RNA sequence: GUCUUGGGGCCGAAACGAUCUCAACCUAUUCUCAAACUUUAAAUGGGUAAGAAGCCCGGCUCGCUGGCGUGAGCCGGGCG
RNA sequence: UAACGCAGGUGUCCUAAGGCGAGCUCAGGGAGGACAGAAACCUCCCGUGGAGCAGAAGGGCAAAAGCUCGCUUGAUCUUG
RNA sequence: GUCUACGGCCAUACCACCCUGAACGCGCCCGAUCUCGUCUGAUCUCGGAAGCUAAGCAGGGUCGGGCCUGGUUAGUACUUGGAUGGGAGACCGCCUGGGAAUACCGGGUGCUGUAGGCUU
């Protein structure tokens, strides 16, 4: 057309990364640990330019982290609801959730 | 309860959505007004819905508000032809009840050659005093919380009054 | 079930009116328009006439608005009336209209123009006009406020209306408001008004029971007959009140009695009888929820 | 014909390269605006001091004299 | 690229800051102007009269022209080489006072205090504000303690 | 054709993401973003392993697809098959214009 | 968590009584974004003010402004 | 503050859709009522703009600048 | 201590609830001759004082939603100015200076002007 007016229209869908951005996360056993580390180097050829690989230290996808987490689930102020872990502060009335349940 | 908290009859309401203009409309005003004594007002339409006949704007139902001791007694009449019986579904969840009736002549209108067939709608309004407090307007507020009406509220000040009972449904 | 209007958000999202227009007291339209000054006069005050009714009183002010807080210039209250002459009945439109015509003399009794601008003793049916000498006594004026603006022929507000007028003040009005002003033939009466500035429909009230019924009329004027009035003085004891509010306009402002530091509901509860008692209550409750 | 469009980078240079900044403030601005009914008066108490000689200012001249003794037996 | 407008960008400048929205609080009419004084003139959008244009959003001025709902303002606004003083109108529930000049106004006042207080001590107490001094030396208290060895942070990557 | 993903492979346009102004835009060739036992409550897997960008880049979602495919090609042969948990944590957004100009 | 639901159905009233079972919903949670979305919101930046064009008193003038105030303007006097 | 950058609109429309004043409050949702149903009309409640204001979009607004009434033509003449 | 009328700031003033009331001070309220508007004296308007704090309103409470102000987040993000600094490049470290926001965790829940009462 002569470049007589250029603008694109569009095809295809990117996704942007910024430097410390996570992109493809597992959960699995603490059995499987090299099962992670070498999945992902196998899915790390599928991108451009090079990613990191490292073991969190927050247990499964929780907010919260590792192994102080189990006291609070016994502590009872966190519940496990699916895939994640609700939060229970203490500016909801308690006195209304403990006079529901200790 | 104590003086300041009787039930009342706020006030009652009746209406026909006859459904087209023109002459049984302008027939049914008569019907209230044999009622009532009070000269009804028509109500027009709200939006235009080509499957029934109406128009936007077209005269379509008249409807009245009867108030007072007037109230008391056109619900005393109106009652009866449900003989005092009704359902735990005609108490809505914030304490009013309604009904209706397939005829007019049954509440102590005359049969007229000339009257056509027309039935129309009940619907009663309790109340307290002091729930005019949300209507005045020089300073108004809420009505309250444990001066509104119940669903259960409704029903046993009506079953003692009107010596009537509710059938479940 | 569907979604609940109030959520988290909605109070988040929310907006309070000003706070005398949630409680609906004031109208914060014809404030707009009826309290703020041009700004070439610079300083000269704009005079309102607050004129308020209530169940059983009868409120009249003269305000100035400064930048914090109205200026209070003069008030008449309806309930000195039992002082003058007049007992029973205060909500009625000649009570409106004996308010009005002290306000107007109180004031004027401040700022020396008492023995100047008087009008008429008692017809309403004219203005009555000013003299205007520079930095000097002359020609007072002020402007209606009504409250919640409701404005038909014969309401009481513009009984003290044709006080303040009759007072001494002027005031831009027009006379289609009076009483007996007929509403389709439009035409100055003065007459009608002339009995309702007097009370003496309230008079023809009692005369109308007596006829037909005394069990009604005790239900209604129960109050009338204790310190005795009948209709054939109703007219009498007003007409004393006008001449009565006009020699001793003047207030001397009862002194008042002295505070044991009184309280009956509760103690104004700050921060520690909040922190502390608070710290406590879950504490307190708690306990219970342990021991169960 | 095809040709290049504009650029403006050197309008900060000339503009500084001479060029005073003020608008020269000054006493005695001129009266072009103002309130014609209220000029009209400003107009009228400067007339009532440029007319005559005996109704003004012989109330000026005793209140000065006043101002001119008051002062001195300070000294 | 878009051209020329009366209110063109005037999107966020005329917006009504977004916890107030309703009539304009009524502490704005009462605050009598007088020529001479100081305004600073700020857009509103609950008004659309005499708006000042959205190149005056900002620009300070002093009132000249008194008016019963406006003040005529002269405002220094400049096109590329001229800093002109250009005359507009606008209503008072737009602009409000400065409090820029209010603040030497008050040391006017206490300046001239002083000196009047001190014709009687000899002496003239110094003139405005010599810019912030050094940090005059002195001596620092530390007996009985020891300051901390700070030292940096091993590197801990997280996710 | 092929457009190969060096063209788009820095971020060098404001974000022009799928809206009423951007019409016509293509579906994602990513479409899954969660594969494994779902159900599997916290109390479960407590090893959750992490893949971390290093350039600020964008990634293709034709890429996503098969970065998912390939990583959980690999976990299934290894843990099982409810035995892992995967979840890509970038979605295409950003789409990318084209321009034919023969 | 239970209302219209289904799909598989059971009974033959009828099963959102119950119970399997998905589901549109609601409830709190969670993954990721916005040049033409935004509660918050910098860095850099834009006007002003930094005294005699002032500070302060006494008097005079008006066809505008009105409680008696006036706002404008003129004179005069001490401190730059 | 630019490009044959982007997403759009205009060459019109109004005796009221201008000017006042008054009285109301919208969108949306729930529960109740003869025919009446998801979808007419009647009542109550919740309802910070989620509606509407001719149209493009932005801004603005709830005892209005929205809706309905009653009167009118400030859509007039002349200076800057 | 508090209320009434008119307000300034316009949520620390809101919203959900629950508890108690300091002359009818505000209201609830009893009626429709007259003024006045309605289909309806429910509203608006007008005339009163038989009752009533139940409701409005005020005060308090909720390990309340909100709201204001703090704290950690963080000297992180971001950035004015410099380099013949690294890196093929994406970008990044440094010097000079300026410097935020959620999550989360605490504290607070009206101040007051003029005029007028009450000591219940």
């Amino acid at each position: 057309t002569g470049m007589r007016g250029a603008f694109g229209k569009p095809q295809g869908t990117v996704a942007r990364v910024h430097i410390g951005q996570v992109i493809m996360s597992i959960r699995t056993k603490l059995q499987n640990k090299e099962h992670v580390v070498e999945a992902l180097r196998r899915a790390k050829f599928k991108f451009p330019g090079r990613q990191k690989i490292h073991i969190s230290k927050k247990w499964g996808f929780t907010k919260f982290n590792a192994d102080e987490f189990e006291d609070m689930v016994a502590e009872k102020r966190l519940i496990p609801d699916g895939c994640g872990v609700k939060y229970i502060p203490n500016r909801g009335p308690l006195d209304k959730w403990r006079a529901l349940h200790s | 309860e104590n003086p300041m908290r009787e039930l009342r009859i706020r006030k009652l309401c009746l209406n026909i959505c006859v459904g087209e203009s023109g002459d049984r409309l302008t027939r049914a005003a008569k019907v209230l007004e044999q009622l009532t004594g009070q000269t009804p007002v028509f109500s027009k339409a709200r939006y235009t819905v080509r499957s029934f006949g109406i128009r936007r704007n077209e005269k379509i139902a008249v409807h009245c508000t009867v108030r007072g001791a007037k109230a008391e007694e056109i619900l005393e009449k109106g009652l009866k032809v449900r003989e005092y019986e009704l359902r735990k579904n005609n108490f809505s969840d914030t304490g009013n009840f309604g009904f209706g009736i397939q005829e007019h002549i049954d509440l102590g209108i005359k049969y007229d050659p000339s009257i056509g067939i027309y039935g129309l709608d009940f619907y009663v309004v309790l109340g307290r005093p002091g729930f005019s407090i949300a209507d005045k307007k020089r300073r108004t507020g809420c009505i309250g919380a444990k001066h509104r009406i119940s669903k259960e509220e409704a029903m046993r000040w009506f079953q003692q009054k009107y010596d009537g009972i509710i059938l479940p449904g | 079930f569907v979604k609940v209007v109030k959520n988290k958000a909605y109070f988040k999202r929310y907006q309070v009116k000003f706070r005398r227009r949630r409680e609906g007291k004031t109208d914060y339209y014809a404030r707009k328009r009826l309290v703020i000054q041009d700004k070439n006069k610079y300083n000269t005050p704009k005079y309102r006439m607050i004129v308020r009714v209530t169940n059983r009183d009868i409120i009249c002010q003269i305000a100035y608005a400064r930048i914090e807080g109205d200026m209070i210039v003069c008030a008449a209250y309806a309930h000195e009336l039992p002082k003058y002459g007049v007992k029973v009945g205060l909500t009625n439109y000649a009570a409106a209209y004996c308010t009005g015509l002290l306000l107007a003399r109180r004031l004027l009794n401040r700022f020396g123009m008492d023995k100047i601008y008087e009008g008429q003793v008692e017809v309403t049916g004219d203005e009555y006009n000013v003299e205007s000498i520079d930095g000097q006594p002359g020609a007072f004026t002020c402007y209606l406020d009504a409250g919640l603006a409701r404005t038909t022929t014969g309401n009481k507000v513009f009984g003290a209306l044709k006080g303040a007028v009759d007072g001494g003040l002027s005031i831009p009005h027009s006379t289609k408001r009076f009483p007996g002003y007929d509403s389709e033939s439009k035409e100055f009466n003065a007459e009608v008004h002339r009995k309702h500035i007097m009370g003496q429909n309230v008079a023809d009230y009692m005369r109308y029971l007596m006829e037909e019924d005394e069990d009604a009329y005790k239900k209604q004027f129960s109050q009338y007959i204790k310190n005795n009035v009948t209709p054939d003085m109703m007219e009498e004891m007003y007409k004393k009140a006008h001449a009565a509010i006009r020699e001793n306009p003047v207030y001397e402002k009862k002194p008042k009695r002295e505070v044991k530091k009184k309280r009956w509901n509760r103690p104004k509860m700050s921060l520690a009888q909040k922190k502390d008692r608070v710290a406590q209550k879950k504490a307190s409750f708690l306990r219970a929820q342990e021991r169960a | 014909a095809k040709s290049k469009n504009h650029t403006t980078h050197n309008q900060s240079r000339k503009w500084h390269r001479n060029g005073i900044k003020k608008p020269r403030s000054q006493r005695y601005e001129s009266l072009k605006g103002v309130d014609p009914k209220f000029l009209r008066n400003m107009r009228f108490a400067k007339k009532h001091n440029k007319k005559g000689l005996k109704k003004m200012q012989a109330n000026n001249a005793k209140a000065m004299a006043a101002r001119a003794e008051a002062i001195k037996a300070l000294v | 690229t878009n051209t020329k407008g009366k209110r063109r960008g005037t999107r966020y400048m005329f917006s009504r800051p977004f916890r107030k929205h309703g009539v304009v609080p009524l502490a704005t009419y009462m605050r009598i102007y007088k020529k001479g004084d100081i305004v600073d003139i700020k857009g509103m959008g609950t008004v659309q009269k005499g708006m000042p244009h959205k190149c005056y959003h900002g620009k300070t001025g002093r009132v000249y022209n008194v008016t019963q709902h406006a003040v005529g303002i002269v405002v220094n606004k400049q096109v590329k080489g001229k800093i002109l003083a250009k005359r507009i109108n606008v209503r008072i529930e737009h602009i409000k006072h400065s409090k820029s000049r209010d603040s030497f106004l008050k040391r006017v006042k206490e300046n001239d205090q002083k000196k009047k207080e001190a014709k009687e001590k000899g002496t003239w107490v110094q003139l405005k504000r010599q810019p912030a001094p050094p940090r005059e030396a002195h001596f620092v208290r530390t007996n009985g303690k020891e300051p901390e060895l700070l030292e940096p942070i091993p590197y801990e990557f997280m996710a | 054709g092929r457009r190969p993903a060096r063209c788009y492979r820095y971020c060098k346009n404001k974000p022009y993401p799928k809206s009423r102004f951007c019409r016509g835009v293509p579906d994602a060739k990513i479409r899954i973003f969660d594969l494994g036992r779902k159900k599997a409550k916290v109390d479960e897997f407590p090893l959750c392993g992490h893949m971390v960008s290093d350039e600020y880049e964008q990634l293709s979602s034709e890429a996503l697809e098969a970065a998912r495919i390939c990583a959980n090609k690999y976990m299934v042969k290894s843990c099982g098959k409810d035995g892992f948990h995967i979840r890509v944590r970038l979605h295409p957004f950003h789409v990318i214009r084209i321009n034919k100009m023969l």
